DNA sequence: CCCGGTGCCGAGGCCGCTCAATTGGTCGTAGACAGCTCTAGCACCGCTTAAACGCACGTACGCGCTGTCCCCCGCGTTTTAACCGCCAAGGGGATTACTCCCTAGTCTCCAGGCACGTGTCACATATATACATCCTG
DNA sequence: CAGGATGTATATATGTGACACGTGCCTGGAGACTAGGGAGTAATCCCCTTGGCGGTTAAAACGCGGGGGACAGCGCGTACGTGCGTTTAAGCGGTGCTAGAGCTGTCTACGACCAATTGAGCGGCCTCGGCACCGGG
């Protein structure tokens, strides 16, 4: 696909930033978070391929992504069984 | 001596609204594009693809950088955009193409009813004597998806291809059901 | 209540008596293997 | 009403839900362009995409957080981009 | 062709059930505390391990899952941990 | 033989010391493992559980629910400052965060 | 005992000249001592930790290695 | 004495076949073979953990390569994996 | 008679890699073909730096590479530094830098 | 900072021994591959509508400037101890002797993990007044 | 120093999602019971690497003075927030289709394993030369 990065738009960018304590927020900063998820995303699933092509398996398990997030040293639980 | 050719369609789809918009007097909303003509990734040796507009925009200058390429946007009048294609390579030179923005029908196609308006044109990319870097890239360009790859301009003529065999095999399964149901409730 | 408790004692009984007479072969081995300690013991002497 | 009593009360309200703040069919797309670089016609599961979503939303959730204490050292309080670039490099991202 | 697969969710609600009688716990909530005892038991394990390697010993016993513990888990943690471990080990092995 | 018992049971523990002793074995962490380690590491296991329960359920009676949800074990674990520490590099789905506004974006 | 003003103000003047700064405020020095306390006092605490379980009574820059590997901090340079 | 033991020798001929010449000290000699043995202990843990994910018992030349992949940043990567390929390649002839 | 060193065309000791790996606890089975390919990523790795340090050292007109030289390689190289990143080389020193605005002028 | 002289101890090359790597030979078992299937991922289309996009307006926050007041910065002289060598001896490591702990194998047996259906049992969504909680006067 | 005018709680309710609870299955586990292995604990004891003595200058420290940098006050401008209206595609859940992850069944090459042989590596030792140190340009 393409562009699909634009799916994350101001009023989503904005919710992530009262939640995370920000009141007032920035023109350029929509863009910014816009390509540092950009470039986390490509990270996560590169090690989500890489476990998963090594697997011969088609499909991107959530074994595969939570594996990524460990490597990567974001932990994620509620995706273990 | 090395002569590479790369077919690619460049044109633009344009979307009537019924009726002029109030809020910037807007008639017609565009997609203008380039795409390949095979169904090839054109990322494999395009670095991005620049589009530059009529100067009534807040930015004429567009840039996209992944095929198929393409912009939407909205507009009331046609004018011509210059696509301005850049190749990985920096030393080959980029290619630049003039588009004719169609939005109105003619009488014909007016009277038709046709919903979208198009106007595309195909030509080739010719790469004469290129690097080994840019042979490697056009040499080794995989396939885009899995799926179908398609032209539709001129719209009229292709929408009516594609309504002969359309209707005719809606009304025959119309006919045939209500044949096989009225048959079969009045036994 | 009481019919699996007899039933398991039955188990726990043919186990219990069933480790004993064990233990009560080991014992023999025990005793041939303490002889076979004495003869360890004289080795070590040697050893010395 | 003023610029800012309708951001803090956002900011409480944000502050106190767990749901996802990024929606669904357009992340999915998102994911599966960032995958399409990777490998041609790969499936993904309904729990994978929400874990990718929720690591996502903690990330940036994180980074806002530290943007927040770099924009209010410079005695600003809106956040502009060289506070997120700061972040990014005092984390070691683009160091 | 039935596929089961294991967890600790059967004792992760034993504990809780004992420690809160009152008190539930959802589905979700149970998967990431499942979660956590697979990291936490990785964790352990692999600092054991690595105790072992460097003493030079093929295998790992409980001082050394004590001292992991230790240098895992912080402050007035590592002690609350390692005195359940001891007391543990000590009820465990006196035959009861 | 005799009635069998649990490692688990005679130790006094909940969690399975079975399957912790089986991972230990089959696992990159040593050769053979010795009938000590798994005892404590799944007592280990077992007090942090029970620890990070106790938080989530007085959190989950502080929101007014019964049943403890991922918001009940993020706020614990967020403001306990042990497990905090423990669990910082882990992230939690459906979590959320604590309401810490800055002192300095309040009404003035 | 307390000798951690060991850390003076001319070696933490000549730590911050490394680290490229070119001027210092007058509250950063016993800031600085701890902070380096308190990493000290950490990786020590993993350095007495490993050297308890190897049953020596001098601790080694292996032990020392194992704790700045624990901590995160990668040393190489004494034998790890 | 005991037998402390490291790669030495062999970082000394890798650095007399990438530069004739140029010597090395003791000092970055222990510095390198410290590298060589963190970057061998971080590579067999990724090939360790691939193979319990997989719940392959053996680590293969495919779990060794998915390790660099997962480990090296892009052109490194493919140039490891290149050069790995080719010496199995080279010790599966012979 | 050859060592598997050799016979792969490598000079790191690929029978020392695989008694490492089988005694390392790994994993139960270490195939014929993984110590082959970890000591040529190894030797891989090994050469890159050495040649970047040999001739960081030798642009300062020495003819030893020392470990600043070495942390200079390591720091320079956008590859060995998201490597090692969290890495420390003892007596290596930092990159020569001063930001701009400390910079008079 | 660069250049020519002296100098020394650490780098690098040789000797020799041994223990790990290698060669040869066997068993078996995890795996490679084909066969079957059934779930879930994919595609599509319509009714609903909540969220997004675009624009207007002004209010408050960024940001630029200025001024004071001081708190570090550079330089000189004054005081403390870090640093570089000898001398016991206290420990870190070789060497030998020996036992509690675990391994391995084989039955016997308690326990948990689902397929299924049944019965309870939260709290999400909905509704409303009560309470702030503003903001323009 | 209020009050429309919003927004934010607070409490109550219910019924559909989901914990919760039998009912029997069994197969992967969990433990008991013999027999065999083995590595590290324990006691010496030889041998380096610490910890402890007296000097030497080099760096830490104390002071001084003024200078440039922090911090506060203030004002200009504009852009970022909020509200309203128009627009769009997001959520729903209903249907259709097949792709491959997964279970499964069979046959097999690869590696652990064991024993004997061989030379690659490593401690050790010595000779030597690349760079530490230094004083004039």
């Amino acid at each position: 696909l393409r562009d699909n990065i634009q799916g994350i738009t101001k009023p989503a960018i904005r919710r992530l930033a009262r939640r995370g304590g920000v009141k007032r927020i920035s023109g350029l900063i929509y863009e910014e978070t816009r390509g540092v998820l950009k470039v986390f995303l490509e990270n996560v699933i590169r090690d989500a391929v890489t476990y998963t092509e090594h697997a011969k398996r088609k499909t991107v398990t959530a074994m595969d992504v939570v594996y990524a997030l460990k490597r990567q040293g974001r932990t994620l639980y509620g995706f273990g069984g | 001596g090395v002569t590479i050719v790369k077919p690619i369609v460049y044109g633009n789809v344009a979307r009537y609204f019924g009726k002029k918009r109030e809020e910037d007097g807007h008639t017609h909303q565009w997609t203008v594009y380039v795409k390949p003509y095979r169904n090839e990734d054109m990322s494999a040796y395009v670095k991005k693809i620049q589009f530059k507009l009529h100067e009534s925009y807040g930015n004429p200058l567009r840039v996209v950088t992944k095929p198929p390429y393409e912009i939407t946007e909205t507009g009331w009048g046609e004018f011509e955009i210059i696509i301005k294609i850049f190749f990985i390579d920096p030393n080959e030179r980029p290619v630049t193409l003039y588009h004719l923005l169609k939005l109105f029908q003619s009488d014909t196609n007016a009277m038709l009813g046709k919903k979208t308006v198009v106007s595309e044109f195909y030509d080739e990319m010719i790469f004469q004597d290129p690097t080994a870097m840019m042979q490697q890239l056009l040499t080794t360009s995989r396939q885009l998806t899995l799926g179908a790859y398609k032209h539709e301009t001129e719209f009229a003529e292709l929408e009516v291809k594609t309504r002969e065999k359309l209707e005719a095999a809606k009304k025959k399964t119309s006919f045939e059901i209500a044949e096989l149901k009225e048959r079969l409730k009045a036994s | 209540w009481l019919s699996a408790d007899f039933a398991q004692e039955r188990r726990w009984k043919r186990g219990v008596a069933r480790k004993v007479v064990r233990m009560v072969i080991r014992h023999h081995e025990e005793q041939r293997q303490k002889e076979e300690r004495a003869r360890r013991e004289e080795q070590a002497k040697l050893r010395r | 009403y003023r610029p800012g009593t309708v951001a803090l009360r956002e900011i409480r309200r944000y502050q106190k839900s767990t749901e996802l703040l990024i929606r669904k069919l357009p992340f999915q797309r998102l994911v599966r362009e960032i995958a399409q670089d990777f490998k041609t016609d790969l499936r993904f599961q309904s729990s994978a995409v929400m874990a990718l979503q929720e690591a996502c939303e903690a990330y940036l959730v994180g980074l806002f957080e530290d943007t927040n204490l770099c924009a209010i050292h410079a005695k600003r309080v809106t956040i502009m981009p060289k506070d997120i670039q700061l972040a990014r490099r005092i984390r070691g991202e683009r160091a | 062709k039935r596929s089961r697969k294991e967890s600790y969710s059967v004792y992760v609600y034993k504990v809780l059930k004992q420690v809160h009688p009152d008190t539930g716990i959802s589905s979700k909530a149970m998967g990431i505390m499942n979660s956590f005892v697979n990291d936490i038991f990785e964790r352990i394990a692999g600092e054991a391990s690595r105790l072992a390697h460097y003493n030079k010993r093929s295998t790992i016993t409980s001082r050394e899952i004590q001292t992991a513990v230790r240098l895992l888990l912080p402050g007035e943690l590592a002690k609350h941990a390692v005195s359940e471990g001891t007391k543990a080990v000590t009820k465990y092995t006196s035959s009861k | 033989r005799a009635k069998a018992k649990s490692r688990s049971s005679r130790a006094g523990l909940q969690f399975p010391v079975g399957r912790v002793h089986r991972l230990l074995r089959k696992g990159n962490y040593a050769e053979r493992v010795g009938a000590g380690a798994p005892v404590y590491l799944a007592a280990v296991l077992e007090y942090l559980t029970a620890e990070i329960l106790e938080l989530a359920g007085n959190a989950a009676r502080d929101n007014k629910k019964t049943r403890i949800i991922p918001r009940h074990l993020q706020l614990a674990i967020r403001n306990d400052e042990e497990l905090n520490k423990l669990l910082g590099r882990v992230t939690i789905a459906q979590g959320g965060v604590l309401p810490n506004i800055q002192a300095v974006l309040l009404p003035k």
